[PDB]
């Protein structure tokens, strides 16, 4: 769906100006309120925490065909230089600004330690801080040359514990969706940072069922006091 | 029903019949009633608290019927002739016709289509410039009327990045005066409202008997001339 019909939907959905007793929005109120219900969705259906799908981020086709057009990967080979870690081997990578969720997440190494080996792929493991100290010296769920342990750290940082030199972090995470917004708006206004309109980059699957729980918010937005 | 029947009628329903007559009026004076009792029964028909019936403009096919040949449609002309200070600074002033009396639709055609104008209240103004978004919704436009002179100035609000391209008011025209002769005199002439010829009632026949029914009550009231008379009758002029 476009943003017109998106528009002419959510009108007829609220029933507006007919004889009955209805709801009219504003184009900027159903922008608002289309891209909360977009973002919702989302991170529900991400978490696994939709009652209606109960599936997980790429648990089914469904799911899948939804959040597909999210899905960016990322390559990096610049490390930031001045931060202080938990470790002497420890390099630090810039996240890319817009990521949700990192969801797949791997770091290639270059050292001459590694022999024949060099060049290798290496699964970034997602390690807490409580495991941290008892998994510097873990050889098997510690840094090696196929594991290493990113923990997170502020400014939108991914530090990286590996044994041997890391040369590249590749990343494929869920970006943030372009804002559903139906009107250019007016100087001062926006909806994360976009002031034009913003056409929903999901499939249309997903369309309408964003649809109803702009609705829904809607409904709750002008019926949560009376 | 032309002129000289409105007069000849009057005369037979005013003093023709009654048993100790009263003095005949002058056709100036008839043609003064049956003005105010036009503009009264249009002002009575048009607001349904106004008559009886508690019925309006379109409230049933008589009041559609009894404005039927008063309904006409106009264009607002832009008012960029001379530079003036618009209230709000994203307005565009138009100019509406000379002979309106009433407002009952107005319509906007932009760049982005028709768009029905709706004329909000000054305290709806205030309500809707303290929101964030301060635009009308999709299909309509807004409106507040400005600096008038000789006639009425009217304030367009559209969506931002929209141009007007035509401005349609569907209006009630000014009723004109029924004058019964000539006014023309040597002594002075005189006029209804600016006009001394003979002048019809351009309204739809449905009402003439309403108008000189209402135009018989107002002489009878005039000529009793007391206090409670005029206050009890001057409840309907509205």
């Amino acid at each position: 769906m476009t943003n017109k019909e998106f528009s002419d939907g959510f009108s007829t959905l609220l029933n507006s100006f007919g004889i009955t007793p209805n709801i009219t929005l504003d184009e900027y109120e159903k922008s608002t309120f289309l891209t909360n219900a977009q973002e919702q969705l989302i991170i529900d259906i991400y978490s696994g925490r939709n009652i209606i799908y109960g599936k997980s981020f790429e648990q089914t086709e469904e799911i899948r065909r939804y959040l597909s057009n999210l899905v960016e990967t990322y390559e990096t080979s610049t490390k930031v230089t001045g931060k202080l870690g938990l470790s002497k081997d420890s390099v630090f990578f810039e996240i890319p600004q817009d990521t949700w969720f990192i969801t797949y997440e791997v770091a290639f190494l270059k050292d001459s330690r590694l022999g024949c080996l060099d060049g290798i792929e290496a699964s970034v493991v997602p390690l807490p801080q409580d495991d941290l100290y008892r998994a510097k010296d873990n050889p098997f769920r510690g840094p090696s040359k196929d594991r290493v342990l990113r923990l997170d750290i502020k400014s939108d940082l991914a530090e990286l514990i590996s044994k041997y030199n890391v040369d590249k972090y590749l990343m494929r995470y869920i970006s943030q969706p372009t804002p559903i917004i139906l009107v250019d708006l007016p100087d001062g206004l926006s909806i994360n940072g976009v002031s034009t309109e913003s056409e929903c980059e999901l499939n249309p699957v997903v369309h309408r069922a964003i649809l109803e729980r702009a609705v829904q918010l809607a409904i709750i937005s002008k019926t949560q006091l009376t | 029903m032309n002129v000289n029947e409105f007069s000849n009628e009057f005369d037979v329903l005013y003093n023709n019949i009654m048993s100790n007559a009263a003095p005949g009026l002058n056709e100036y004076e008839k043609s003064v009633l049956l003005t105010k009792a036009q503009e009264e029964i249009v002002k009575n028909y048009f607001e349904p608290a106004g008559n009886k019936y508690g019925k309006g403009l379109d409230d049933s096919p008589k009041r559609q019927i009894d404005f039927s040949e008063l309904i006409k449609v106009g264009e607002g002309v832009l008012n960029t002739s001379a530079p003036t200070i618009t209230f709000d600074k994203r307005a565009k002033v138009y100019d509406l016709p000379a002979d309106l009396f009433l407002v009952i639709n107005e319509a906007v055609d932009t760049n982005a289509g028709t768009k029905q104008i709706v004329p909000i209240s000054y305290s709806d103004y205030t309500r809707l410039m303290s929101r964030p978004y301060k635009e009308p919704v999709k299909y309509q436009a807004w409106r507040i009327i400005t600096t008038s002179i000789n006639n009425i100035s009217v304030e367009l609000i559209v969506n931002s990045n929209e141009t007007i391209t035509d401005y349609k008011v569907r209006y009630i025209r000014r009723p004109a005066p029924i004058i019964t002769t000539n006014l023309s005199s040597e002594y002075g002439d005189v006029t209804i409202n600016g006009v001394s010829t003979v002048s019809e009632c351009e309204l739809n026949p449905i009402i003439h008997s309403e108008i000189l029914q209402r135009a018989v009550e107002l002489a009878k009231a005039a000529y009793q001339g007391d206090l409670q008379a005029s206050v009890e009758l001057g409840q309907r002029s509205e």
